[PDB]
């Protein structure tokens, strides 16, 4: 019943079980491949976009902060540099806090994913982001945004990435 | 089972057009089951594009 | 080992492909109603399911309803044929 | 003849007005989106410099 992965490091089986119940029909019954990991490939946003640039299927983002909280997003499109917001309403944010919560689209706006040379972010609605990351994958921020109506995904609004992974279904 | 989608203009309001057809096909003569079918307010492009999209 | 997961993948992806197909029907009904009727978009789409042995009577009723709008028919029309396994 | 010309004028006029309404809505949608992107980028950039300074 639990899914097949080609390796793993931030997720234990109880995280795999609870995520795999929620992923869309698009990606049910596919093995998970590790596209990027800070622990395998070194730590930078330019490396994350470089490893993602060949992809053409959805991705799961997993983050562990320095307070050990696990959170991230499921995103309908790979993380790429974009002039404007992109993605579709099957995108969601999630956290284990320590109980698993998932914040699917509110229907209010389509500000799902935005990538820049110096940051990656998800959500919108004023100055808010459900998840923002710096060029180093060192500082990030999470606050409630009206795209997802999310909680704070970390233990704090402002956080340090301990480590980060991007998985693709392929 | 075979369905037919059809479409026709609202005679003033869309509900009157459906009421006429539901009367003619389902109430009086029992020729078909029928209902409304929901299409959203999709963005019409321009005439030169629509005649390609068909 | 392969059978159970193959069946689940086929049931999921048939549902995905069928859902996708009925969205193309909504597009074709939209586009051809915008082409055949006035541009202030105000048409009603309707779904019919005919009784057997009744086709001619129903064609003649629909024609009698819509002849003033003037294969071809005086209304936008598509069949959906849900008998996939012949 | 002239009734078909009146229909052609009405169709062309309606397409011009419809296209203007779609283009105005697109320009307003991009105005709100690029406000969200610019405001968010600007506040978050300076907020981080203040955070490191303190």
């Amino acid at each position: 019943l639990p899914i097949l992965q080609s390796h793993s490091a931030l997720l234990e089986n109880m995280h795999i079980e609870q995520l795999a119940r929620r992923l869309p029909a698009r990606v049910q019954g596919y093995p998970w491949r590790l596209a990027y990991s800070t622990l395998e490939h070194g730590t930078s946003l330019k490396t994350l976009y470089r490893k993602s640039a060949s992809l053409d299927s959805p991705v799961l983002l997993v983050i562990k902060d320095m307070d050990n909280q696990i959170f991230g997003a499921y995103a309908t499109h790979p993380f790429r540099f974009s002039d404007h917001y992109y993605g579709t309403g099957e995108t969601f944010l999630y956290t284990f806090s320590p109980n698993f919560k998932v914040f699917k689209w509110s229907g209010e706006n389509s500000y799902f994913i935005n990538g820049d040379i110096s940051s990656l972010e998800l959500g919108g609605g004023g100055g808010r982001f459900g998840l923002w990351l710096d060029a180093d994958l060192y500082h990030g921020r999470s606050n409630s945004c009206s795209t997802f109506n999310n909680d704070i995904l970390s233990k704090k609004e402002d956080f340090i990435v301990q480590d980060l992974e991007v998985w693709t279904f392929e | 089972t075979e369905f037919w989608l059809i479409s026709a203009p609202g005679e003033k309001t869309c509900q009157q057009t459906w009421e006429k057809l539901h009367a003619a096909t389902t109430k009086n003569n029992n020729l078909a089951v029928s209902s409304k079918f929901n299409i959203p307010d999709l963005k019409v492009g321009t005439l030169d594009v629509l005649v390609g999209l068909s | 080992k392969q059978f159970g997961p193959l069946v689940r993948w086929l049931k999921v992806n048939f549902s995905e492909a069928f859902i996708a197909w009925i969205h193309i029907k909504a597009l074709r009904v939209f586009v051809e109603s915008v082409l055949r009727y006035g541009l202030p978009v105000n048409f009603q789409a309707m779904l019919l399911q005919p009784n057997k042995k009744s086709v001619k009577k129903l064609r003649e009723v629909l024609h009698e309803l819509y002849k003033h709008l003037d294969e071809y028919y005086p209304y936008v029309y598509y069949k959906i044929d849900c008998n996939l396994l012949e | 003849s002239d009734a078909d010309v009146q229909k052609q004028i009405k169709h062309m006029m309606a397409f011009i007005e419809q296209e203007a309404n779609e283009k105005a809505e697109e320009i307003d949608a991009k105005a709100e989106e690029e406000f969200n992107i610019e405001k968010g980028r600007l506040v978050q950039t300076q907020r981080l410099k203040i955070m490191e300074y303190y």
